[PDB]
């Protein structure tokens, strides 16, 4: 399997597994799962009451020093009752490593804002509000950041359509750009591309 | 305490920003999709889907393209179970109806039945 | 091989022409209906049937990797020629 | 329990004895690749794509045919299983033509898909491929035999399910060719399902050919209405246009098959359509008009009617929503004269009890029966998948079938008792030899055709068949859960029209003719203007202009079955709803919308606005019309039998002749099939 | 050499073939070698008898063997194209 | 003006429909002999409560619950229906 | 093309046309497909 | 059914926040009509505010009306500070949109929508 297969990094896999054990036993109040991927990335899956303790630990601990918030992300998964998956990508410059911190909420439970831990998060979780509707409690200036000013709904939710609900045009009668319900001259043609045959037997979910 | 008691049905229709036309007049269909009989694979029949009623698709006067005014005409969701799908439809105020999952019944396969002594299940060729 | 409706409008190789009472002829008013006059069904009909001596011939449209995928055409039917599914060139077994 | 323990990749699973390796791997959620295997066909074992490793066994086994021994560990993902798969896919693709762009199976090909999933990614075949001569097997199935991988699903389908035995393999070796060997035209009633079970593009749909492509199609799950089977279908559409009709799997109805009428009559759905309202002008010709003018001219004549002055015929293709719509509308006028085209006898209980007009056993109850009596039906053409269920029970359960009627071909062998209806009186006395067979039967099953009830003595035929059913069931060793009496309908609108309380047959219109007549899709020609008074006001509400439309005063364009969500009840009492695939063309509207708008114009407004409220009304009239994919059992055969013994009707001397004797009379029965050019090619091809 | 058939004036289902009466007695003797219910097992010897009578098999010997054994004609066509002794050409 | 149709809904197995089932087993045959041209639509279903729908002239429908009745109470309610014509 | 000429084909335009946008020879789009639904034509004879 | 609140423990505090948000909008409407130089009257914009508040008058969950007050404060903050333009403020008044058919019969006349 030499030329075309990605070579596995066993050293970093073992190191990130040991550090995941370390984080799981220092913070067992909040840590739910710890998993290391096959391409050597460490995910810490936490309870959302420990956003500030887990991130402050990873920022300030002498064996962590994850001083850099790379990215902050929600993922909408509608089949879960806590459908929003808040992902924290942290970067350690001292130990040259990355860690993923993941937690959950639904549409109504707020997540505690992490601008006291990372000032990078100020626009990121504001974008998560704008795109998903995840309210972040005790945020300095939480409002929209990317959508238009009168915009209704949260576009990156998966029950939100691709073209939205309203579209704009200029109207010469009222001398004003107006919002009218969306009508496409050509509908977005949905392609059912999924193959009816299983591709990855290692990822097979067990039957009921 | 820092936990309150909400005894109400979970309804977020005011928060999703969807217009009232596409909330109260749409019918979600919750179903496991049928197997494409062009194929023997069954991997597309594993998850619950939510689609909606198909509204009008008319002809573009210029190009002949398929114009639409339905925003939810391409919206297909994917659920692990039926109950997650029903909870998502009730949470968003969508009227739904649910087809139960159709599994193929177990078959009694015998290659020896093709060459029987006294039964009609002999094959005439092979 | 373009032909013309009684309204004067040209007919494409599809067969498309607007009706006499269809309003969408007003888009060509003062302008032109652009058709292509090289009909492919007429041009491939002008190619002669290739006489070959084999029972199965192959066609890739000429040019190697510049044509179409190489397909193998049976020629057992003596009533009908064997036509390529891609390029439309047709073949006949000479015996 | 006698379950044995086997292992699929080490995971323990308890299977029945006789289970194959493929089914044992199916029980843990793993799908072994296959090309010749199909769970409704006999096992061939001749493509070797299912070759799996049993551990501690130095030879891969054919998982479709090998029974699991106790203690086997099936290695579905081992190295030599994968080497077997890649080698067999290499040999499958060695002589396979490079036709994937010009192939209609492309994108929905099993050979493509599990070449991606299980094959290698390149070729070692440096030779010249073979080319197979194409066969001409009819106007329906396009045949390009170079793409054939010789899986013999053809021959097994046509031999076992279609019951034809006229496909086979000629030749030997790599020259082995699948075909008929002669210029033969494979025209069964189920002949288009070899398109479905051909895994490759060797058998495609000739009407669907070149037009669409599977990823861009929108799969809408709907119901067949061409017959009373209630076959569950996928109407696949692309950009607001219907492209084809594929089956859905439903184990109790149509297992995964459909008839050729169901599969190929969708192009009558885009010809001859009623798109705009029409009224008669000053010259007496039909001219286009608005909905306001047409509904006002209908409502002005409706307000001038009362009692038997307004009537309504329901045609073959009408949903229960429009049925209860026009019923409620005409009952606001106090008119009960609501009729169907298909005559069902009203003597005795009539349509009061559901048990004397349903297929009371089930379609799936054919699998449980051991003796079947078929009276006056040709179930091959009246209901082809009910016949397919009878042939499957004939084949697998050694079912005894007997027919009373004309000796039609049924694709199996039956004891032909004769065609005279006096045989029904002989079986009801016991002096006939088949009566003792019915008495000794554990689960007997007597099916009366609804085309036998079209005769003038249909009430006597129904009474005789019910007499046989009650002479069996109340006396012999029939259990009691088992239903014996059955009626096979042929019309999709019929059973829901009987549940809603229509008077079956048009005798109540010939008895006292109205000065205004509604025709919900009524194209049977049962009541023409020679039967009405001088100027009857005929309102045709339909989707095709076939028979009822050229004699109508106001034409109301309605939706077809692909164009509306709409409740249809099959021949066994299972209520089912279609879904909107496309919208109706032009100004055509949904049918109960038209009737409700007519009631609002006339000032007799119906108390429903949305489809859900129509279905609340439909539940009020009979609550099993809204319980979808549910067969509700109907008791009280004894009371219907006691009511049937009151008026002694006599049998006519005419023999039982079903109207559909050969494949010629199959393809055109209703307004969509008669408008179909594909069905016209089918009829022209089977006559020559 | 072709494993499909086309109707020629020398070879069509209206080409006259019939067994001689002593060949009918030999067919009776062939069929009485097999169990009741499996008369279809006599396809190969009766078709070989048809070839030994006629010299080759037109597609009327195949249809006659299909008729007198009550088997489908495709199941005689399969046997005649499978085995190399049956001369489908004169 | 007068009665047009009677609809009777019931379950096949529920104990609330026991009186309706015992009505239809015994008294329906002489009911239909006494009412030869009246449609009496017995419509069994799976989980419904028993119900007596009576449609009069001009679309007017009265609705009578037959839940947990005996056969005698069903006979009395149905003869009240047949005697009313209201 | 004086040295290495383009390969001649019978369908290539012998007369090159420049950008005709803004002229009466400009391109006007239209649907190249035919009518999908065929309508019922009612009979031109009376019905009495 | 033990959920973490947003701002309000129950519906009385929630209605207090609804009431203060309505007070803030009612004070703001004359300034919005002035500085955006809208062609509406102050009474007309106040009727639109009352319409938007009566639109959500069915909600019985404290967290949902906490989010409604939060989004109303965000709309107010985009309107007081001139972040919206005149077009965003006039998008509440659907002026270029045709009046939709309301009853059954006119919806039947124009098309297939229920
Ligand atoms: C220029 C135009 C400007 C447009 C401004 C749009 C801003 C819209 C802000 C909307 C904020 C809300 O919807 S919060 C309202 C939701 N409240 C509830 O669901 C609780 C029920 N509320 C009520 O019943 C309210 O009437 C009261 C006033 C709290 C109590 O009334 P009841 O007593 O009788
Ligand atoms: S049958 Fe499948 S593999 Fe063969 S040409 Fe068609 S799409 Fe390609
Ligand atoms: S044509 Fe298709 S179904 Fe028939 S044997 Fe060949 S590959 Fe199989
Ligand atoms: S699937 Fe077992 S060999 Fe074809
Ligand atoms: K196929
Ligand atoms: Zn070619």
């Amino acid at each position: 399997t030499r030329p075309t297969v990605r070579p596995r990094n066993d050293v970093a896999h073992k190191q990130l597994s040991a550090f995941g054990e370390y984080v799981a036993e220092i913070l067992p109040k909040y840590v739910q799962q710890v998993q290391v991927s096959c391409f050597s990335e460490l995910e810490i899956c936490i309870h959302p009451d420990g956003v500030i303790p887990v991130l402050t630990f990873l920022r300030d601990h002498s064996n962590a020093q994850f001083k850099s918030l790379a990215d902050l992300t929600a993922v909408d998964i509608p089949t879960r009752q806590n459908r929003f998956e808040i992902v924290y990508n942290l970067l350690s410059l001292r130990f040259n490593s990355r860690i993923r911190v993941k937690t959950y909420t639904d549409e109504l439970t707020p997540v505690e804002s992490s601008v006291s831990v990372y000032k990078a998060a100020n626009w990121y979780e504001r974008e998560i509000w704008d795109m998903f509707g995840v309210f972040f409690a005790n945020h300095p200036d939480l409002r929209r950041i990317l959508t238009d000013y009168g915009f209704e709904g949260h576009p990156f939710r998966k029950d939100f359509p691709l073209s939205g609900y309203v579209e704009l045009r200029y109207d010469d009668e009222v001398k004003r750009v107006v919002a009218e319900p969306v009508e496409l001259a050509q509908e977005f043609r949905k392609f059912d591309l999924n193959s009816p045959w299983e591709a990855f037997p290692a990822y097979r979910q067990p039957p009921e | 305490t820092q936990l309150i008691t909400v005894d109400e049905k979970l309804d977020i229709t005011t928060l999703t920003g969807v217009p009232e036309e596409h909330i109260k007049t749409r019918k979600a269909r919750i179903f496991v999709p049928a197997r494409n009989n062009m194929q023997s694979g069954v991997n597309n029949t594993k998850k619950w889907k939510m689609e909606f009623d198909t509204r009008e698709r008319w002809e573009n006067p210029l190009m002949g393209w398929a114009s639409t005014a339905d925003p939810l005409s391409n919206l297909v969701l994917t659920f692990s179970t039926k109950e997650d799908a029903i909870a998502f439809a009730e949470k968003n105020g969508w009227s739904y109806d649910v087809e139960e999952r159709k599994v193929p019944k177990p078959k009694s396969k015998s290659y020896g039945a093709n060459f029987s002594w006294n039964k009609r299940t002999r094959v005439s060729t092979k | 091989g373009v032909r013309t409706s009684p309204t004067g409008e040209k007919v494409t190789h599809t067969g498309q022409v607007y009706d006499d009472e269809d309003y969408r002829r007003v888009r060509f008013v003062g302008r032109q209906k652009e058709v292509n006059e090289n009909f492919a069904i007429d041009l491939i009909a002008e190619q002669p049937v290739s006489q070959v001596g084999s029972r199965v011939i192959s066609c890739d449209g000429g040019g190697g990797a510049l044509g179409h995928p190489r397909v193998y055409i049976n020629l057992d039917k003596e009533t009908k020629t064997g036509t390529c599914g891609y390029c439309g060139l047709q073949f006949r077994q000479q015996h | 329990s006698n379950l044995i323990e086997v292992f699929v990749d080490g995971q323990s699973v308890m299977v029945e004895p006789g289970t194959t390796v493929l089914q044992a791997c199916e029980k843990v959620g793993m799908q072994i690749p296959r090309f010749c295997y199909h769970e409704r066909l006999s096992v061939a074992g001749n493509c070797r794509m299912c070759l799996v490793e049993i551990e501690k066994a130095p030879k891969v086994v054919a998982a479709c045919a090998m029974p699991v021994m106790k203690g086997w560990n099936i290695l579905t993902n081992s190295e030599k299983t994968k080497k077997a798969r890649e080698g067999v896919m290499e040999f499958l693709l060695a002589n396979h033509p490079l036709d994937c762009p010009i192939c209609d199976q492309g994108g929905e090909c099993d050979l493509q898909d599990q070449s991606m999933m299980f094959g290698s990614d390149r070729s070692r075949f440096l030779e010249g491929k073979r080319a197979v001569e194409d066969k001409n097997i009819g106007p329906l199935v396009k045949t390009i035999m170079t793409r054939c991988i010789q899986c013999t699903r053809c021959i097994r389908f046509a031999s076992e399910i279609a019951g034809v035995d006229d496909l086979g393999t000629t030749g030997r070796g790599n020259d082995m060719q699948v075909g008929t060997y002669i210029e033969k035209m494979f025209m069964s009633e189920l002949s288009g399902n070899i398109i479905d079970i051909c895994p490759v593009g060797a058998l495609t749909s000739k009407p669907y050919a070149f037009t669409a492509r599977p990823w861009e199609t929108r799969k809408t799950e709907s119901i067949d209405v061409m017959d009373a089977v209630g076959s569950n279908i996928v109407v696949s559409t692309r950009t607001g246009e219907v492209m084809r009709i594929l089956p859905r799997m439903h184990e109790d109805i149509n297992e995964e098959w459909i008839s050729d009428k169901t599969r190929f009559a969708y192009d009558g759905l885009k010809r001859q359509r009623l798109t705009e309202p029409m009224v008669r002008n000053e010259k007496g010709l039909l001219t286009h008009t608005t909905w306001e003018d047409a509904l006002s001219r209908v409502a002005g004549m409706l307000q001038s009617c009362q009692g038997n002055d307004v009537a309504a015929i329901a045609g073959g293709l009408v949903d229960a929503e429009a049925l209860i719509a026009l019923k409620d509308l005409l009952n606001r006028v106090d008119s009960d004269t609501l009729c169907t085209e298909e005559v069902f006898p009203t003597a005795g209980a009539g349509t009061d009890l559901r048990s004397n007009y349903l297929l009371n056993t089930t379609i799936a109850g054919v699998e449980e029966a051991d003796v079947v009596l078929l009276v006056g039906t040709n179930p091959r053409f009246e209901a082809p998948l009910f016949n397919a269920r009878i042939r499957k029970s004939w084949l697998h359960n050694d079912l005894k079938v007997a027919l009373i009627g004309s000796p039609v071909d049924l694709t199996y062998r039956y004891d032909h008792l004769g065609d005279s209806p006096k045989i029904l009186q002989d079986i009801a006395s016991g002096s006939h030899p088949f009566s003792q067979v019915l008495q000794e039967a554990k689960k007997p099953m007597v099916v009366l055709g609804s085309s036998a009830l079209q005769r003038n003595d249909g009430a006597a035929i129904l009474a005789a068949v019910s007499n046989i059913a009650q002479k069996i069931r109340t006396s012999s060793g029939v259990t009691g859960d088992w239903k014996v009496m059955n009626i096979l309908h042929r019309i999709a609108s019929q059973v829901a029209a009987l549940d809603l309380g229509y008077k079956p047959g048009v005798e109540a219109i010939r008895k006292n003719p109205p000065k205004m007549l509604f025709l919900l899709g009524a194209d049977g020609g049962c009541v023409t203007r020679q039967d009405l008074p001088k100027d009857c006001f005929i309102v045709y509400q339909g989707h095709h202009g076939d028979v009822g439309a050229p004699i109508a005063d106001v034409i109301l364009p309605g939706a077809a079955y692909t164009e509306k969500s709409a409740t249809y009840v099959n021949t066994e009492g299972r209520a089912q709803q279609t879904k909107v695939a496309v919208m109706p063309p032009g100004l055509a509207r949904e049918d109960w919308k038209i009737i409700r708008a007519l009631s609002e114009i006339a000032g007799m407004t119906l108390p429903y606005d949305t489809l859900d409220q129509v279905r609340n009304r439909l539940e009020e009239v009979s609550p099993n019309l809204v319980r979808y994919d549910d067969v509700e059992g109907a008791n009280y055969f004894q009371q219907a039998s006691e009511l049937s013994k009151l008026v002694n009707q006599q049998l006519l001397a005419d023999p039982l002749v079903p109207p559909q004797l050969t494949i010629k009379d199959f393809y055109m029965t209703d307004s969509i099939s008669r408008a179909s050019q594909t069905m016209a090619k089918c009829v022209k091809a089977v006559t020559e | 050499a072709l494993f499909v058939h086309r109707d020629t004036p020398k070879n069509n289902p209206e080409t006259p073939f019939d067994f001689t009466p002593e060949n009918y007695k030999r067919i009776e003797a062939i069929v009485k070698n097999y169990p009741e219910g499996h008369k279809a097992a006599a396809v190969l010897p009766v078709l070989d008898l048809a070839q030994r009578q006629n010299g080759w098999l037109p597609i009327s010997a195949m249809n006659k063997v299909a008729e007198i054994l009550q088997v489908p004609p495709m199941r005689v066509y399969e046997v005649a194209t499978f085995y190399t002794m049956y001369n489908r050409k004169p | 003006l007068g009665l047009r149709e009677i609809r009777i809904h019931l379950c096949q197995r529920s104990p609330g429909s026991q009186g309706v089932r015992d009505f239809i087993e015994k008294r329906y045959v002489e009911l239909k002999k006494a009412n030869p041209d009246l449609p009496i639509l017995i419509r069994e279903c799976s989980d419904v409560q028993p119900k007596l729908w009576a449609r009069y002239a001009f679309g007017q429908e009265k609705n009578v619950s037959l839940n947990n009745f005996s056969a005698d109470q069903v006979t009395r309610a149905l003869e009240n229906v047949l005697s009313s014509k209201a | 093309p004086t040295v290495k000429p383009p390969t001649a084909r019978k369908f290539i335009w012998t007369n090159h046309k420049f950008n005709l946008s803004g002229t009466p020879q400009q391109y006007v789009p239209y649907s190249t497909t035919r009518k999908k639904i065929q309508e019922w034509v009612p009979p031109s004879t009376p019905y009495k | 059914t033990s959920v973490k609140p947003i701002f309000s423990r129950d519906m009385n505090e929630a209605k207090r926040r609804v009431r203060e948000l309505y007070r803030a909008w009612y004070r703001e409407v004359p300034n919005t009509v002035h500085l955006f130089q809208l062609d509406i009257s102050v009474k007309q914009g106040r009727d639109k505010v009352r319409e938007m508040f009566k639109k959500n008058a069915h909600v019985t969950d404290p967290r949902v009306v906490d989010l409604l007050v939060i989004k109303g404060k965000m709309e107010l903050e985009e309107t007081i500070n001139v972040w919206k333009q005149r077009t965003h403020v006039m998008r509440f008044f659907h002026e270029t949109e045709a009046p939709r058919p309301k009853d059954f019969l006119s919806k039947f006349y124009v098309g297939h929508d229920p």
